[PDB]
């Protein structure tokens, strides 16, 4: 019982430390990259939340796929995806990314990004408003809040 | 019907250019299978390469054979550079069956295929 | 039967095939390749789990748009399991932790779990249920592991007898247990024969058995196509590795006994080609040095 | 010591080494196009194999007009 | 027609008419049509053997400077023995006029690499080779740009369909990205939209 209490408080602590900052890498092919830059704006700060734009892949917390994936882009996309630390989460920003969008019935366009990586947050819009993307990142933080990792390790 | 050629005079110079291209592809395999960290033996890839050469075997116009020589030349330049990746070289193979045979009984169990 | 259960057109990637497969475990390695082959086939897969959604998330995008579905179960209650097999065409038991834990020893997982799920699956009325086990699981000595598996096979034959008991040999793939076990070393020289069999032809045989009729009731086994020496195996993985939870139960499982059985069909009798060690072993033996 | 028949014997055992013709059945009266049944694909494979073993550049026109293992060894003795 | 109608410059109509008649009279070897649009841009329709001579003429000769190169396009038109249309577009710096050099071509017989007279035509030729297949002899570099290198088929033809034959996904079986045949989850509902009743009687082609 008291071991359960310790595991619960420790799991909540480390999940809180994970959901604290979460700096991504800005992948950003098309105009949704411009809107990522506009949610790096003074009027909508990533830096109030610990979110930092940083193209270093080896310290990427989450990854924002935003833009139009193509057949020539996809192998390099997953090759970037695999050189990432093991706690990883994916935010698909944009109508192109979360299901193909306007270029859906076309060659040289991967139908969304379910066909390459696992996706965790879908934020739609063309472009999704910085407002909407930031609501998506807050909902990502609350997904990280509900994870019970070390509790499942304890009752394993 | 005076039509311009591309390179050759009949199918004979076309055979010369395509056997030069086949020699280049044959001695171009082991560097690729050594470089790309592949998964398949040398002779199997060489057999599928010569099978691809066997595939187009009923072409008689000189312009078409010359243009296929040009296509193979472009692809050989790209493979002897490292511009292409592991996905493309595995995409030349067809390991993702789809084992769909020409058996009319097997064509009948999964059908509507004239 | 109701429509939209028949196969539709071609096969694969929302070219709708026939079965609806409820799969247990499937966070594990063989279960992950089986889910991958069902997503290649394009059937609808229902997998329940008990872990974090992270692991089922990384096996998620292998499935197509909504074709796989994730639900939940516990290691005790029949209720969530029956809820998982309410609407289920076929069902497979792929469960098992290869050591004892503080909340689950070897008892009652292989004992209680196939009993309960075969009970509720017989009550639901499934066909072509397939339970996996290991080869050479006998009642005899020196193997709590294998004798619990033999008890479980007797359970599967006794309750819900219209099943398929199946057993492979030591299977190897990209995330093998024993190849990593032989790499993660530092070691004893004795006599042992052993046959390994590559994983994807095994699971293609599994899906061939589950979608084809005439194979119910029969128990199946899978045979390594060369059946060579343990010491030659260790020296071969040593020379190709280019470097000139380990309990006693695991090391006895890998050293003690392996043998063939002629009662029951192997690979090509079911209608699938078997492929030997060499090519895929050269594939998977990366991670030499820097 | 650059003998004729020593080069002919190394030609003989690399022809033994080649796999897509069975049995050996080899002679200087071979003319292995259709008398021993080889494709021009296999022809240019064997040509470039000799070229790789002990040959010079061996351009494919005169290499194409060889058609015979005797004349292969004679053209190596001609050029080299 | 005094409001809401775009006016047109008949001065430019007469000037482009006189200039086109000038060019057509001074190069009789290759000129086949010179037409003036009703919206006044000049069109010169050209046999595909005076590519290099007419471009050397049009870049120079100082009665028509035309240094600026716009597009080179290829428009895929069936029901013709010579299918494709290589469309050079030229713009004069000193004069403010635009001419469309429409030279025709077939599937196989090449044209002759305008990069020797126009450096801007280089990547345009590479792109039109990759997308259509109009062969460009005497050219240094014909490679693939705007496709995948494993992809082929020259997809800007009308013969190539909308959705391509290949489709990528990832699988953990071979641990990599694979290319399967196309499996659309939705039809791409095509709409028959062309109503009858002859929206333009001036453009009535004659019957048989
Ligand atoms: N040497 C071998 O590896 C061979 C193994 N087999 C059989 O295959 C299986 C092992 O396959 P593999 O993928 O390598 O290993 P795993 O242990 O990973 O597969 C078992 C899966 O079921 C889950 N599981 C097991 N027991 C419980 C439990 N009590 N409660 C909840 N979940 C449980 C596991 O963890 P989680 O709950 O976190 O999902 C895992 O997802 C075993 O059943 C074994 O008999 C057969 C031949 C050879
Ligand atoms: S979803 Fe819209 S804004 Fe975003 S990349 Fe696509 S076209 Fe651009």
């Amino acid at each position: 019982s008291r071991g359960e209490y310790v595991v619960a408080k420790l799991d909540d602590l480390i999940n809180w430390a994970r959901r604290s900052s979460l700096w991504p890498m800005t992948f950003g092919l098309a105009c949704c990259a411009v809107e990522m830059m506009h949610m790096a704006a003074p009027r909508y700060d990533m830096d109030r939340f610990g979110v930092v734009f940083r193209a270093s892949p080896r310290q990427s917390d989450v990854m924002i796929v935003a833009g139009t994936l193509t057949n020539k882009m996809a192998p390099a996309l997953r090759k970037v995806y695999d050189q990432m630390p093991e706690p990883r989460y994916v935010v698909s920003m944009g109508s192109c990314a979360n299901g193909g969008g306007y270029y859906h019935y076309s060659y040289s366009v991967v139908r969304g990004c379910d066909r390459i990586v696992p996706v965790d947050i879908y934020v739609p819009g063309c472009p999704p408003t910085a407002e909407a993307l930031l609501y998506g990142i807050l909902q990502l933080q609350k997904k990280i809040k509900r994870e019970k990792r070390l509790r499942i390790w304890y009752r394993r | 019907t005076s039509v311009k050629p591309i390179f050759s005079r009949d199918m004979n110079e076309a055979k010369r250019r395509v056997r030069e291209l086949y020699r280049a592809w044959y001695r171009e395999v082991p560097n690729t299978v050594h470089l790309f960290q592949l998964d398949i033996s040398v002779k199997q890839g060489r057999d599928k390469v010569r099978e691809m050469f066997k595939k187009n075997a009923h072409v008689t116009d000189p312009r078409v054979v010359d243009l296929l020589v040009i296509k193979g030349k472009m692809e050989l330049e790209e493979t002897i550079n490292v511009w292409k990746q592991r996905t493309h070289v595995m995409r030349f193979f067809h390991e993702t069956e789809a084992p769909r045979p020409k058996d009319f009984l097997s064509k009948f169990y999964v059908g509507h295929d004239p | 039967l109701h429509h939209a259960v028949i196969p539709h057109g071609k096969g694969g990637r929302s070219s709708v095939s026939g079965i609806v497969a409820t799969v247990f475990g499937a966070t594990g390695f063989l279960g992950r390749y089986l889910v991958n082959h069902l997503g290649r086939m394009g059937s609808q897969v229902i997998v329940p789990y008990r872990c974090e959604p992270y692991d089922t998330m990384h096996l998620r995008p292998m499935g197509d748009l909504g074709q796989i579905i994730f639900m939940d179960w516990n290691g005790r209650d029949k209720d969530s399991i029956r809820r998982a097999v309410e609407h289920s065409n076929v069902v497979i038991n792929l469960v098992g932790r290869e050591w004892e834990t503080k909340n689950f020893d070897f008892e009652d997982v292989f004992v209680k779990i196939p009993q309960a799920i075969a009970q509720v699956s017989k009550e639901a009325g499934v066909e072509k249920f397939i339970h996996i086990s290991h080869l050479n699981a006998d009642i005899k000595s020196s193997s709590k592991y294998l004798r619990n598996k033999a008890v479980g096979e007797k359970e599967v034959r006794e309750t819900f007898p219209e099943a398929t008991i199946i057993k492979p040999a030591d299977i190897f793939g990209r995330e093998d247990r024993f190849l990593n076990y032989f790499a993660n070393i530092r070691s004893l020289g004795k006599k042992t024969v052993k046959q390994p069999v590559y994983i994807v032809d095994v699971t293609k045989g599994i899906i061939n058995a589950i979608k084809d009729p005439d194979a119910r009731g029969k128990t199946f086994a899978f045979v390594g196509p060369n059946r060579y020496l343990l010491f030659d195996l260790v020296q071969y993985v040593f020379a190709v590795a280019h470097r000139p939870w380990t309990t006693r139960d695991k090391v006895e499982r890998i050293h003690t006994t392996d043998r063939t059985l002629p009662h029951l069909p192997g690979l090509e009798d079911l209608g699938v080609q078997a492929t030997p060690l060499e090519l895929k072993a050269i594939e998977v033996l990366r991670r030499h040095r820097t | 010591p650059l003998t004729l028949e020593g080069i002919k014997d190394r030609v003989l055992y690399v022809l033994k080494l080649y796999d897509k013709i069975d049995p050996e059945k080899l002679s200087v009266n071979s003319h292995f196009m259709k008398d021993l049944g080889l494709d021009s694909l296999d022809q240019v494979e064997i040509i470039m194999a000799m070229e790789d073993e002990f040959g010079f550049e061996i351009p494919d026109i005169d290499a194409e007009k060889l058609m015979c293992p005797q004349e292969i060894v004679d053209y190596i003795a001609d050029k080299k | 027609t005094r409001p809401t109608v775009r006016p047109r410059n008949d001065v430019a109509h007469k000037q482009l008419s006189a200039f086109g008649e000038y060019v057509a009279e001074i190069l009789p070897k290759y000129v086949q049509q010179v037409q003036v649009s009703c919206f006044s841009e000049l069109e010169i329709c050209i046999h595909p053997d005076g590519v290099i001579p007419v471009l050397t003429f049009l870049r120079d000769h100082s009665n028509a400077q035309f240094k600026s190169l716009a597009d080179l396009t290829a428009v895929d038109i069936p029901t013709r023995q010579n299918r494709f249309e290589i469309v050079y577009n030229l713009l004069s710096l000193r004069f403010n006029s635009r001419i469309r050099v429409k030279t025709y071509t077939d599937e196989l017989t090449p044209v002759e690499s305008s990069v020797s007279v126009y450096k801007a035509a280089n990547w345009y030729e590479r792109e039109i080779w990759d997308m259509f297949g109009v062969f460009f002899a005497n050219h240094p570099d014909l490679r693939r740009i705007l496709t995948d290198y494993g992809f082929e088929g020259h997809p800007f033809r009308k013969d190539f369909p909308l959705s391509g034959y290949v489709e990528l996904r990832y699988d953990d079986e071979v641990k990599r990205v694979v290319a399967e045949p196309v499996e659309l989850a939705q039809e791409f509902r095509k709409f028959d939209l062309n109503s009858p009743w002859e929206a333009f009687p001036a453009y009535r082609q004659p019957p048989e």
